[PDB]
């Protein structure tokens, strides 16, 4: 979770990708927009001799 | 009190053509920059809009069929348009809600209501004053109540083309008045100009009960007692269609542009290649 | 035995660290003791939502 940037209207409350993902959530205590994001994922290869 | 006006000019229903106007954001969801199809009840592009004028020469109160939701549109410079009042039947035995900027604040009252058969207020020319109007004669049974934030209510009188676009939709979905509203500062002469809006929603109110009718709420400018004026006033009532739409938002995420899907062929095409 | 080269053989993870937890602030109790606890219960015919 990062802060959000995208400019947001009051009464919409989540913040959707292209693929209606939350990239964007409204905190209820906090109405701040925050941008969320993928936890670093990715293929372990070995390389040997 | 409970005044019933006479011989009023029939409104002799004129139509006219529908806009880009009358889409309203689905939902809360924030999508920007992207281009999304979705089925809902919209104002299908350039449909048949019934007009019904209170300029003066007509005044018309009728009650009005709530079919799936309505799209209204007021044109007007004096505030003439006060509120609305939804219910099925109206007649003091169902369930009905009155929605209206009455003096000062915004009300919306869910009660059994005597409704008068001309529901009017009653504003004094050249003192801008409401003498009280009955909007229910009685009230009794009373569910639902709400009371908004007070404001100043323009009642006095301007010459001149409506100079404002109160818009309004009213989704009985469910069992919830779901508004979504938006207003248009530009001034037409005489007709519903075209263009788009995007209706932000404004309340998603419980009610609860079915709505098979509506009548809009006027007011009276008449210069003397018993004369019963009214000055220039204009709006729109449009029916609602369960048609898919095609929507763009912009990085905003504000709706900015739209297509009717059955409209046209080309249209059609639009839709399936989701592309504009 | 292996012979030389690359290969690709696990997927990396990377787990949650903890729990953010946000919900609105409501603290009012909910009336469905009352409900349950309704001195008297209405008819299945007089059935009430
Ligand atoms: C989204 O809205 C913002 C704010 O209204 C727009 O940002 C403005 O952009 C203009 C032109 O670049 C500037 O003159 C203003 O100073 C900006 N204001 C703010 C608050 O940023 C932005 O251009 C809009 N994006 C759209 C419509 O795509
Ligand atoms: C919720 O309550 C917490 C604790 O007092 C407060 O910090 C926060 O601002 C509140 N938020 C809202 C939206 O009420
Ligand atoms: C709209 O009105 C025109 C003429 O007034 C009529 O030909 C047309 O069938 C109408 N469309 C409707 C009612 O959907
Ligand atoms: C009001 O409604 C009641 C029943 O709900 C009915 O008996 C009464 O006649 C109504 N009032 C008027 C003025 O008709
Ligand atoms: C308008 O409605 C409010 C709320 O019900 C009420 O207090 C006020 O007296 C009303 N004014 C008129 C002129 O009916
Ligand atoms: C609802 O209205 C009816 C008459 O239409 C009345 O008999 C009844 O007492 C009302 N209910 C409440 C809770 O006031
Ligand atoms: C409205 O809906 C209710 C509930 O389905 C139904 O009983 C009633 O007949 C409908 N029409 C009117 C005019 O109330």
């Amino acid at each position: 979770l990062t802060p959000s940037s995208k400019r947001f209207q009051p009464f919409q409350q989540f913040g959707r990708d292209v693929s209606d993902f939350t990239d964007s959530v409204r905190d209820p205590k906090t109405s701040e927009i925050l941008d969320i994001s993928p936890c670093s994922f990715g293929g372990v290869s070995v390389i040997t001799p | 009190k409970c005044l019933d006006f006479d011989d009023r000019t029939p409104p002799a229903n004129t139509q006219f053509l529908s806009s880009h106007r009358g889409v309203y954001y689905p939902d809360d969801i924030f999508r920007s920059n992207v281009l999304h199809l979705v089925q809902d009840h919209f104002l299908p592009f350039d449909s048949n809009v019934t007009r019904f004028i209170t300029f003066g020469l007509n005044f018309d109160n009728p009650i009005i069929p709530f079919k799936d939701g309505i799209y209204f549109a007021a044109t007007e410079k004096s505030n003439v348009i006060r509120g609305w009042v939804f219910g099925s039947t109206m007649n003091n035995k169902s369930q009905s809600v009155i929605i209206m900027n009455n003096s000062t604040n915004l009300v919306i009252r869910a009660c059994n209501f005597e409704l008068c058969d001309n529901p009017f207020f009653v504003v004094l020319k050249s003192n801008n004053t409401q003498i009280p109007s009955y909007i229910f004669n009685n009230a009794f049974n009373c569910t639902f109540e709400y009371v908004s934030k007070d404001f100043n209510l323009d009642l006095g009188e301007k010459p001149g083309n409506f100079k404002d676009l109160r818009e309004f939709v009213f989704r009985n979905k469910d069992g919830f008045l779901h508004v979504y509203s938006g207003y248009q500062p530009i001034s037409a002469a005489s007709g519903l100009p075209t263009g788009f809006n995007a209706l932000k929603p404004i309340f998603k109110l419980p009610l609860g009960i079915n709505i098979t009718n509506f009548r809009t709420l006027l007011t009276a400018f008449p210069p003397r007692p018993d004369y019963w004026g009214t000055s220039a006033a204009a709006y729109f009532v449009g029916y609602l269609k369960p048609t898919t739409f095609m929507l763009k938002y912009d990085e905003n995420g504000t709706i900015t542009d739209a297509v009717d899907c059955s409209q046209n062929p080309l249209a059609e095409l639009k839709c399936s290649v989701k592309s504009f | 035995e292996i012979d030389k080269g690359i290969y690709q053989t696990s997927n990396f993870r990377v787990a949650p660290s903890k729990e953010v937890v946000r919900f609105p602030n409501i603290t009012n109790l909910c009336p469905f003791g009352e409900v349950f606890n309704a001195t008297t219960f209405p008819s299945v015919y007089a059935w009430e939502r």
